[PDB]
RNA sequence: CGGGCUAAUCCCCCAUGUGGACCCGCCCCUUGGGGUGUGUCCAAAGGGCUUUGCCCGCUUCCGGAUGGGCCCGCGUCCCAUCAGCUAGUUGGUGGGGUAAUGGCCCACCAAGGCGACGACGGGUAGCCGGUCUGAGAGGAUGGCCGGCCACAGGGGCACUGAGACACGGGCCCCACUCCUACGGGAGGCAGCAGUUAGGAAUCUUCCGCAAUGGGCGCAAGCCUGACGGAGCGACGCCGCUUGGAGGAAGAAGCCCUUCGGGGUGUAAACUCCUGAACCCGGGACGAAACCCCCGACGAGGGGACUGACGGUACCGGGGUAAUAGCGCCGGCCAACUCCGUGCCAGCAGCCGCGGUAAUACGGAGGGCGCGAGCGUUACCCGGAUUCACUGGGCGUAAAGGGCGUGUAGGCGGCCUGGGGCGUCCCAUGUGAAAGACCACGGCUCAACCGUGGGGGAGCGUGGGAUACGCUCAGGCUAGACGGUGGGAGAGGGUGGUGGAAUUCCCGGAGUAGCGGUGAAAUGCGCAGAUACCGGGAGGAACGCCGAUGGCGAAGGCAGCCACCUGGUCCACCCGUGACGCUGAGGCGCGAAAGCGUGGGGAGCAAACCGGAUUAGAUACCCGGGUAGUCCACGCCCUAAACGAUGCGCGCUAGGUCUCUGGGUCUCCUGGGGGCCGAAGCUAACGCGUUAAGCGCGCCGCCUGGGGAGUACGGCCGCAAGGCU
RNA sequence: CCGGGCCUUGUACACACCGCCCGUCACGCCAUGGGAGCGGGCUCUACCCGAAGUCGCCGGGAGCCUACGGGCAGGCGCCGAGGGUAGGGCCCGUGACUGGGGCGAAGUCGUAACAAGGUAGCUGUACCGGAAGGUGCGGCUGGAU
C-alpha cells in the first residue's frame, strides 16, 4: 500500500493469544479435584486416558490430565498442574504435577523421573 | 505525468531489455545533468539534445555488453540495473555519513546537492550528501 | 483546668540607616531590568575563654554558589463497536492571593474554546538512563542502581516554616482494630527484621557507627535499621573438587550371540604419586583524619585512640581418595539392541507412535549432552519475510470498494529570478555519572569493581551552498479544458404507434377425440372441444435485420416515429496557459426478487391443489393455478453488480479479424472490440499496447480454516433485511 | 447388458465409485448469545444537611490583653471530604427457560454437491419443506457434450 496510508492507518501488531489463561500469567496454580476419571480420545486412537477436573484460587475449573500410570487421586485431593495441553484429548489443556500435594510420582518409575516425581532408588 | 526521473530512467531501462541503439525522453536541464553523470561513468554513450515535432528531447545512445554464444547470445547489459530510490511518495534524504556504497563498490547512486548531481563517491569526497536520486548498475 | 512567680539567643516599642521596601517624577532599557531624587517604613543578641582582643553567633544590603517553582516547543499505549466535548467553559476589565505568570480563586462584559492532525469516554501503565532480543530497522520491557514524579490506612484542610500542605507533626470525617477500672482513651511498617493472610514462590524479629555519608555541636561527643557486614535461599553469573600416572588382548556381574563371539572396559581391583576438607601457629589491608603539641586554631611539620565484619580471608607446617546427579536416543536432533506388553497400561512441542518381531510406552544393558547442576511450565524477542520503513502482497490460493461525482488530504510537466521552510556542510553548548564498546590495572583467574580513552543520533545558537521538495513573482505550451465542422450508436427520459403469436368472448362450418409424455394419467370434449375461416377486446415482448457487432462508469439498453438531453470520437491545429491526477468522508446511480399506494392482468409463473415416477418424491416430467413479472410515485441498495483484473499518465516487436472516424484511398493515421504471439512476468494454468510487462502518484483491501458475515452496540429501513 | 485396448475430456476420488461427501433428528462434553430478573463496580446531574480549615463581614446589651484608630476569644457567611434523597450512563458477574455453534462417534432417515453425480452447478432474493434442499425471477461459467 502507498507510504501514505501506512502514515494513515499504519500497520497492526497482531499481539498473541495465551493459551493457558486459568493461570491468570503464573507458572503453576493450585487446584483441588472434582471429577477423578477416565476420558477416550478423537481418532486415530484409542484408551482410557487419566484426567483430572480442577477448581483453582483462580476460581476456574479446568479438565488436567494425569500422567504415568497408578495415581493417588480422588475428590479433595491437594493438587498443582502446569501448561500442557494433549492434543487428542479436546477439553484437556494443562498438566498435574506428581509427587506434589495430594499426588504422588509413579510406582516403580526409574526413566525420567523428574518428569514424574518419583525419588531416587538404591 | 508524477515523476519524470524515474520515468526518465523507466525509459532507459525499458530499451536497455529491448537492446535500443538509442531513445528519447522529455528534456529538463536537470535530467541533462543527471544524464552527464551517466557517461561519465559509462552507463551510456551519451546524449544528444534532439528535437521532435516542435518538442525539446533528449534521444540517449545506449551502451550494451558484447554477443554471446550458448543458446542466449544476446548482449549481457551495461546497466543491469537502475531503480528510483527518493521519490514523492517518499522523498529520501541522506547525510554524508549515511551515504550507501552500491553493490560493494560497483555502482553508484546520483545524488541532488547543493553542489551539483554528485556520485555515491564524489559526494563523500565533496564531503556532503542530498536527496538520493537512484542507484544503478 | 485554674490560680500566682522567674530567665534568655523568646516576644514588643524608641533611637541610629551603610543599606533595602513603596508610591509618584525623570535617564537608559524594554514586559515588573538598573540608576536617580522628595515624603513614609524597618535591624539586632548575646555566650564563652587565657580579657581594650580573640573565637561563635545576631542584623540588614549586593553577589556567588547549589537546590527549586512556574511557562513553552516536539515525542510518549490500546479501542472510532467512544464522534462530537465545553458555563470557569475560551477572552477581557478590575480586585484577591502567592515568591512569582495564570481561570489558580470572586465579580461583571463578550460568546466564544477543542476535535478525523482523533477532542470527549473507556481499558492499561509510574516515565528516562537503560535492560533483553535482534545482522539490523525494529520489537518487548522499565525490578535491581541513577534522575524526576506521585502516595504515606481511604479522603479533605491549613498552621509551623528558608522550604511541606509534611510517612514515624497537628485538626476533623469515614472504615478497622485494640485497651479499659465501662466513666472513657489509642493506633496507622509503602522505614530494618518479624507475624497473618492471600500465592507457584521471595530471607534474619543478627553486629556495629570502625568506614563513607548525614543532623546537631567550637570541640569533646550524640543520634543514626542511611551506610559497612553476617546469616538464609542453586535464585543468576564466575571459579573449584569428587582425583592423577601405571595399569590384561581384557576378573565377576550385567546386556547382546549366528554360541566361535560381542559390549560395558582402562573402568575397577591393586602399586606409586599428589593431597579437598579437618588439626595447630601466625594474622592483616581496610585507618588518617577530626582532636591534642610548635607554629598563628591557619600553610607545614610532629603526637596518639580507635576494626563491626573477625581470629575471617590470607601466610606457614602437617595431613585423609575424598558427592553424581539430570535430560535425552522414531525425524527435526548426537546417541541401539534385548524382554514385557499387544489401539490395553502409556509417551506427545509439532508430523504422529501401540491392533503378538515397537530403534516412538516400561524396565535393563549400552549410548548422546551438559555437569551441581539437569529438565519442565509460564512470559518476552528470535526464527515470522507471518503487519513486510529496510522488507510482502490482492485473475483462479485470504484480499479491488457494484458504479460514478466530489470535500479534506497525498501528489504533481518545460524555462528564468527572489526567499532559504525541508535538505546538506562546518563550528559550538547541552546530550550527568552507572552500563554498553577498546586499552590496560587489583582481589592467585574469572564473575564483580576501579582508570583512561574513543562516537553518535536528537534538539538550542551563528555561518554557508542552492541540485531536487516548498513558497513569492515572470514567461511557455508537450497534460486538461475550449472554438469551427462533422460521424456513428439497443446511451437515458416523455408522448404517439406498427404487425405476427398466445389466451377469452361472439358468428359460420364440422366430428370422435384433443392435449400431453420416455411411456402414461390427471385434465378438456356429444352441454359439441381439438384443427379452419371471419370479427372484436386486452396485456406483454419486439421475429428476420443481428453478428466474435454497438453504447453505457456500472446495473443495463433492441419494432417505427418525433421532441427533450448526456457522454464520445475525428479532423483544423483557432483561444485559456498546469487550470492537473487521485480521492477517507458526503452525495447520486444501482439487474432480479421484495415492500407501500393506485392501476393493470393475455402468456408465463414461487407457494397451492391435482396427476405420474419412485421403497418414498413435500421434488426433476404433466394438467391447473395466487402473488409477482407490466405502468406511475415512493422505498428497498444486495449479487458469480466478473475481466472473480480500481482510476490517470509515461515506456516496451508484431501478425490477422472486426466497429466507427480521417486522409493520398495501394496504404497511412486516431479511438474502441477479439484473436496469437517479441522480450518480460507468473507457483503453474496464463497474461502480453484493453498487461497480469518496467515504472510514478493516490484510494480500497488481505494477514490460516471453521465458528460467521453470526453476536453485541450504532446507523439505515414500513417490513423482510443492509451497512460496519 | 459383461470384459478389455488406445486418444480425449471432467473430477472435491488416490483405501481410487464397494470412493468421496451434505443436512435434520439421537446420545455425550465444552463454549458463546437471547431472556421476566437478581447481584456488584464505575461515572454523571440536581437538591438537603454539612466536620476540621483557610478566606470575607461583625466584634455591640458583652469577656480578656493594650501593644487602645488595635489583638484574641466569640458570633455570621461563601467553598467544603463526605452522608442522605432521586433519577440517568456504562461494564462484570448470575438467571428459570431458549437459539444456534464446535468436537467426539462405531447409531437413525434419506443421498444435496464432487463425472452431464444421474434435474448442469453456484449465486441474490422470495416462497415452501422432516432435513440435506426444491422452486419461481433475473445474473455469472467457476458448465460437461
Ligand atoms: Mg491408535
Ligand atoms: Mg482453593
Ligand atoms: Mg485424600
Ligand atoms: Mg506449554
Ligand atoms: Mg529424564
Ligand atoms: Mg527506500
Ligand atoms: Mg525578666
Ligand atoms: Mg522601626
Ligand atoms: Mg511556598
Ligand atoms: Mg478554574
Ligand atoms: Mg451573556
Ligand atoms: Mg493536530
Ligand atoms: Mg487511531
Ligand atoms: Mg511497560
Ligand atoms: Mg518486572
Ligand atoms: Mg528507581
Ligand atoms: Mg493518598
Ligand atoms: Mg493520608
Ligand atoms: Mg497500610
Ligand atoms: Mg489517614
Ligand atoms: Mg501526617
Ligand atoms: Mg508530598
Ligand atoms: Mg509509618
Ligand atoms: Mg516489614
Ligand atoms: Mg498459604
Ligand atoms: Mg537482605
Ligand atoms: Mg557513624
Ligand atoms: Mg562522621
Ligand atoms: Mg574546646
Ligand atoms: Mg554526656
Ligand atoms: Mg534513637
Ligand atoms: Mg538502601
Ligand atoms: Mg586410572
Ligand atoms: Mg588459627
Ligand atoms: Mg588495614
Ligand atoms: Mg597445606
Ligand atoms: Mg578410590
Ligand atoms: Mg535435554
Ligand atoms: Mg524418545
Ligand atoms: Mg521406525
Ligand atoms: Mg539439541
Ligand atoms: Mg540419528
Ligand atoms: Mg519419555
Ligand atoms: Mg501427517
Ligand atoms: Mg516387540
Ligand atoms: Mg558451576
Ligand atoms: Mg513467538
Ligand atoms: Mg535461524
Ligand atoms: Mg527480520
Ligand atoms: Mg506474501
Ligand atoms: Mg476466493
Ligand atoms: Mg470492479
Ligand atoms: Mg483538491
Ligand atoms: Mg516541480
Ligand atoms: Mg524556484
Ligand atoms: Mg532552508
Ligand atoms: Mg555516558
Ligand atoms: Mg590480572
Ligand atoms: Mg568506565
Ligand atoms: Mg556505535
Ligand atoms: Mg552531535
Ligand atoms: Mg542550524
Ligand atoms: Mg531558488
Ligand atoms: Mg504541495
Ligand atoms: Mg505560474
Ligand atoms: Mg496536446
Ligand atoms: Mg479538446
Ligand atoms: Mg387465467
Ligand atoms: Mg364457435
Ligand atoms: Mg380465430
Ligand atoms: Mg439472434
Ligand atoms: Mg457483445
Ligand atoms: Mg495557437
Ligand atoms: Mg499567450
Ligand atoms: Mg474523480
Ligand atoms: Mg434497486
Ligand atoms: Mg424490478
Ligand atoms: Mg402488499
Ligand atoms: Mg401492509
Ligand atoms: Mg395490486
Ligand atoms: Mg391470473
Ligand atoms: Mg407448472
Ligand atoms: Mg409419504
Ligand atoms: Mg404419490
Ligand atoms: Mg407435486
Ligand atoms: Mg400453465
Ligand atoms: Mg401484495
Ligand atoms: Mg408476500
Ligand atoms: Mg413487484
Ligand atoms: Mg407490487
Ligand atoms: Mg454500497
Ligand atoms: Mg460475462
Ligand atoms: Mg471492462
Ligand atoms: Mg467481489
Ligand atoms: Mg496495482
Ligand atoms: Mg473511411
Ligand atoms: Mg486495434
Ligand atoms: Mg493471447
Ligand atoms: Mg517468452
Ligand atoms: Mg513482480
Ligand atoms: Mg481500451
Ligand atoms: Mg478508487
Ligand atoms: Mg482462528
Ligand atoms: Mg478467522
Ligand atoms: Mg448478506
Ligand atoms: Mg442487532
Ligand atoms: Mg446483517
Ligand atoms: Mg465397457
Ligand atoms: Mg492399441
Ligand atoms: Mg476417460
Ligand atoms: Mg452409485
Ligand atoms: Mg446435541
Ligand atoms: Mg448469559
Ligand atoms: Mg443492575
Ligand atoms: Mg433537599
Ligand atoms: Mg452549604
Ligand atoms: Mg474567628
Ligand atoms: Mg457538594
Ligand atoms: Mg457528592
Ligand atoms: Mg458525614
Ligand atoms: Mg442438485
Ligand atoms: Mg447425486
Ligand atoms: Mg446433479
Ligand atoms: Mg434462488
Ligand atoms: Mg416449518
Ligand atoms: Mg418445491
Ligand atoms: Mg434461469
Ligand atoms: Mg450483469
Ligand atoms: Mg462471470
Ligand atoms: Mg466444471
Amino acid at each position: 500500500p502507498t507510504i501514505n496510508q501506512l502514515v494513515r492507518k499504519g500497520r497492526e501488531k497482531v499481539r498473541k493469544k495465551s493459551k493457558v489463561p486459568a493461570l491468570k500469567g503464573a507458572p503453576f496454580r493450585r487446584g483441588v479435584c472434582t471429577v477423578v476419571r477416565t476420558v477416550t480420545p478423537k481418532k486415530p486412537n484409542s484408551a482410557l486416558r487419566k484426567v483430572a477436573k480442577v477448581r483453582l484460587t483462580s476460581g476456574y475449573e479446568v479438565t488436567a490430565y494425569i500422567p504415568g500410570e497408578g495415581h493417588n487421586l480422588q475428590e479433595h485431593s491437594v493438587v498443582l498442574i502446569r501448561g500442557g495441553r494433549v492434543k487428542d484429548l479436546p477439553g484437556v489443556r494443562y498438566h498435574i504435577v506428581r509427587g506434589v500435594y495430594d499426588a504422588a510420582g509413579v510406582k516403580d518409575r526409574k526413566k525420567s523421573r523428574s518428569k514424574y516425581g518419583t525419588k531416587k532408588p538404591k | 505525468l508524477t515523476d519524470p526521473i524515474a520515468d526518465m530512467l523507466t525509459r532507459i531501462r525499458n530499451a536497455t531489455r529491448v537492446y535500443k541503439e538509442s531513445t528519447d525522453v522529455p528534456a529538463s536541464r536537470f535530467k541533462e545533468e543527471i544524464l552527464r553523470i551517466l557517461a561519465r561513468e559509462g552507463f551510456i554513450k551519451g546524449y544528444e539534445r534532439v528535437d521532435v515535432d516542435g518538442k525539446p528531447y533528449l534521444r540517449v545512445y545506449l551502451k550494451y555488453g558484447p554477443r554471446r554464444q550458448g543458446p542466449d547470445p544476446r548482449p549481457e547489459q551495461v546497466i543491469h540495473h537502475i531503480r528510483r530510490i527518493s521519490k514523492p511518495g517518499r522523498r529520501v534524504y541522506v547525510g554524508v555519513k549515511e551515504i550507501p556504497r552500491v553493490r560493494r563498490g560497483l555502482g553508484i547512486a546520483i545524488l541532488s546537492t547543493s553542489k551539483g548531481v554528485l556520485t555515491d563517491r564524489e559526494a563523500r569526497k565533496l564531503g556532503v550528501g542530498g536527496e538520493l536520486i537512484c542507484e544503478v548498475w
